[PDB]
């Protein structure tokens, strides 16, 4: 039961913009925390780049689970959790943030938003509170009209890409990922245990 | 959220690449990588065993350097009789079994002082009938298996206290019907293999509830078709040996889902390099390559030699040494 | 090459890193393609110890081959040198059984202090939290701390509580860490002798951990072990008698409260299923 990433984006026509994000890379190994955080940023953006307006989806990876909510007004919000964390509570958190986000930040600052320009300090407050769902608020108003079970599932994040689109060419080309993060993906040194 | 399990893709392999597997094992270690060698040298002897057995199962054992390996094994025997994982390393019951298994495949157990091996194994049994890994006294049910498996291949089972050895293993049986490493341990498919293999050798399969244990083992199969070792664990191809071999011993192999498991194992192949990974799309290694092939052989793959569920060796090899434990009909 | 002195420098950098900072939490690997000029690959930030990846391909086989030469009596090493090499060797590959066995001989000869090995394994279990041989060696070290020659001694409970911490942290780094929980169980059997008090404290503290790791069957088995051991001991400290059917009904309630909250996890299903077996057999 862990929450890794929680960010609010804006899907423009040209590019996808990062507005505000909250992270919790405490569970990971110390010297890898820097790289991991960059991947969760690179992931969240890539999900929105393949997500249509007014749709909910849950991209699944090995031991990691991403949940995306792109509204009609192209205001995207992505939460990244583990396999244990329930999807229903994930989308519930995504909704209560995107509603309080338009309340504090105007809609004209969205297409030209930036993590240093947008004023929203309520992300770290929620990410740390929604860690244990047995301690989160019981918003039944949101969950009532939340799930139509139209949440599209993906076995990997390859399903979002094209037919001949290689994910490795999306990692080493990205400007979000650092030079040590690009290597960290290539020099992943695929896991060994149970030998 | 869905159950923790893999999803087999359509472009995933669905055809047995028997030739590319032979090439992978043959060209393994050919690259002069000092780092990888040192990292895995602590179990190199067992690594040889995995490599040779999977080649023999495909009838390509001749592609391996017989002489060079036989020299390596003779160098790995120590004064106490035990065989180490590699030259210089300390002797251990694990690699003692691996070495004997290799020598049996090559029909050359005389390269090693057989009498000393028996003495080494005998001197690992405790008063409670348990067995230690080495002289440092680590107790595990794996060592109870490695002991009798070694002695059986040498025709020296009666050397140890058989009655007391069986007494200890049965004390490791949990209420769910499974076995652990020690009394009071969590049931583990790998540990179950050792104990069921032990009781098969010591002719005590009547002490096993085939229905209860077989039920526990069939619960390892996931919707993908793959098998795991414990509840809510990702499917693994190596467990397609540990589980299946146990089932075949207790006579409950027919309960398993043949085709779905087969399609999982084949999906863990590498179309480019060859060999098996633990899951489809991961790095391959000789370890998972053997148990992938061995698993298919148990399922009835006709392109692969029939493998003995107890010793994990080609049946024709165990026919020559007259060591084939009676299983549950 | 220059690797002979570039590496021999590192084994001192690591040894000196421990003298400088006794309170080191974890060790880790730092992604680094090539060496930095006159900068040791051993990076000490805060309480963390970092090893740049460029040196690993050189550092390990040097130390690896050095121990083997010592083991085969092809090259002599000082007992101080022997401790230093085995230390850096096991931080890179704790599964190397022989290196652990060498340290066993040092401990048994009186050269090495057993506590130093506990702390060594503790650090190794941060990068390799599931390493079998590490847990195996730990049991031998602990067994030597009882053979020095009813409720166990105060120093024993200090060691036991220390074992509960490392088994817990190793269980948090890797999901369903069998070897970690198996060691935690082994401790309660030989170090604690199934002490009724410690069993309860372990049952209480780990109740929260289970709620945050519902798919961890190894952790829930530990719960089963604690309960199953309490039944064996009970045939103040006499209240668990009436609490014995109460703890079992508390556990099945706690499990049901999780299945209703987090459906799908067969561990929770298997856990309750195992609890039923305990209630039916009394
Ligand atoms: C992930 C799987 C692991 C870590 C191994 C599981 C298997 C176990 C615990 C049993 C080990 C059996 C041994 C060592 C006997 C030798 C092996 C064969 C004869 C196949
Ligand atoms: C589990 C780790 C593995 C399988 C890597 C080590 C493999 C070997 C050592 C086998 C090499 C020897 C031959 C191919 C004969």
């Amino acid at each position: 039961m862990k929450l890794y990433s929680l960010s609010v984006l804006y899907k423009g026509e040209a590019k996808v913009v990062l507005l505000k994000a909250a992270y919790d890379v405490s569970s990971f190994s110390f010297f890898q925390r820097s790289s991991v955080q960059e991947f969760m940023t690179f992931t969240s953006q890539l999900i929105v780049e393949r997500s249509s307006k007014g749709t909910r989806a849950s991209v699944k990876e090995q031991d990691y689970l991403c949940h995306v909510y792109v509204r009609n007004d192209s205001l995207a919000g992505v939460v990244i959790a583990d396999n244990e964390y329930p999807s229903r509570v994930a989308f519930t958190l995504l909704e209560k943030v995107l509603d309080e986000f338009s309340k504090q930040v105007d809609r004209i600052d969205w297409p030209v938003g930036s993590p240093a320009t947008i004023h929203y300090p309520a992300l770290d407050g929620h990410l740390s509170r929604y860690q244990n769902p047995r301690e989160a608020d019981p918003m039944t108003k949101v969950q009532a009209e939340l799930d139509e079970t139209k949440i599209i599932l993906h076995n990997t994040m390859e399903s979002l890409l094209e037919r001949g689109e290689k994910l490795d060419d999306l990692v080493s080309k990205s400007e979000v990922l650092g030079t040590q993060s690009k290597a960290f993906y290539k020099t992943a040194r695929k896991q060994n245990s149970c030998c | 959220t869905p159950q923790k399990d893999v999803i087999i893709k359509s472009d995933a392999p669905d055809t047995l690449l028997l030739e590319k597997h032979a090439d992978y094992i043959a060209s393994y270690g050919s690259k002069k990588d000092d780092y990888e060698y040192c990292m895995s040298e602590y179990l190199r002897m067992s690594g040889i065993y995995w490599g040779l057995t999977v080649m023999d199962l495909m009838g390509q054992l001749h592609r391996m350097n017989r002489e060079e390996i036989l020299a390596f094994i003779k160098s790995c025997q120590h004064e106490c009789g035990g065989i180490s994982a590699s030259i210089g390393h300390d002797p251990h019951l694990l690699y003692t079994l691996s070495a004997v298994q290799i020598l049996t495949l090559y029909d050359s157990i005389n390269v090693i002082d057989v009498n000393k091996v028996v003495e080494y194994v005998k001197g690992l049994q405790k008063e409670d009938g348990s067995f230690a890994g080495d002289i440092w006294g680590e107790i595990d049910t794996r060592f109870s298996f490695c002991a009798v498996a070694t002695l059986a291949l040498l025709g020296k089972l009666d050397a140890i206290n058989v009655e007391k050895a069986i007494e200890f293993v049965l004390s490791c049986m949990n209420f769910d019907g499974g076995f652990g490493c020690r009394p009071g341990s969590e049931s583990h498919a790998g540990q179950i293999y050792c104990c069921t293999g032990f009781l098969a050798i010591t002719s005590q399969l009547h002490q096993v509830n085939s229905d209860l244990l077989g039920w526990w083992l069939c619960e390892r199969q996931l919707p993908s078709g793959g098998l795991n070792g414990r509840p809510e664990k990702l499917p693994d191809v190596c467990y397609s040996w540990w589980v299946l071999a146990s089932l075949k011993i207790i006579g409950r192999l027919h309960w398993i889902d043949r085709e779905k498991l087969r399609n999982f194992i084949l999906a863990c192949q590498d179309e480019e390099t060859g060999g098996f990974a633990d899951r489809p799309g991961d790095m391959v290694d000789p370890f998972h390559t053997l148990f992938g092939i061995a698993g298919l052989s148990l399922l009835g793959e006709e392109q692969i030699k029939p493998v003995n569920p107890v010793f994990c060796m080609p049946e024709e090899v165990l026919q020559r040494v007259n060591v084939q434990p009676e299983l549950v009909s | 090459e220059e690797v002979a002195v570039l590496v021999q420098r590192v084994v001192k950098d690591i040894t000196n890193a421990f003298r400088r900072n006794p309170h080191i939490d974890e060790i880790g690997l730092i992604p680094c393609p090539e060496a930095r000029y006159n900068r040791s690959p051993i990076v000490l930030v805060e309480n963390k110890l970092g090893v740049e990846s460029w040196c690993v391909k050189f550092l390990l086989p040097y130390v690896h081959n050095k121990l083997l030469l010592y083991r085969t009596r092809k090259q002599w090493l000082n007992r101080d040198e022997l401790i230093d090499v085995t230390c850096t060797l096991l931080l890179l590959n704790p599964d190397f059984t022989t290196a652990w066995n060498v340290r066993k001989e040092l401990i048994l000869s009186g050269t090495l202090n057993p506590i130093k090995d506990l702390h060594l394994g503790k650090l190794a279990l941060t990068k390799f939290p599931k390493s079998p041989e590490t847990w195996i060696h730990r049991r031998w070290v602990l067994q030597q701390l009882i053979q020095e020659t009813t409720i166990p001694t105060e120093r024993a409970q200090r060691l036991i509580q220390e074992e509960m911490e490392v088994c817990g942290e190793a269980a948090g780094r890797y999901p369903s860490n069998y070897n970690a929980w198996s060691h935690r169980i082994w401790v309660l059997q030989h170090l604690a002798k199934l002490d009724v008090k410690i069993l309860l404290d372990e049952l209480s503290s780990t109740k929260h951990w289970a709620s945050m790791h519902v798919s961890d069957h190894s952790g829930f088995h530990y719960r089963q072990f604690l309960l199953k051991s309490l039944i064996s001991q009970t045939v103040s400290t006499e209240e668990p008698r009436i609490n014995l059917p109460h703890l079992l009904e508390e556990e099945v309630e706690f499990s049901t409260d999780l299945i209703d909250s987090y459906p799908g996890h067969e561990t929770l299903w298997c856990h309750r299923r195992h609890i039923f077996y305990l209630q039916h057999h009394l």
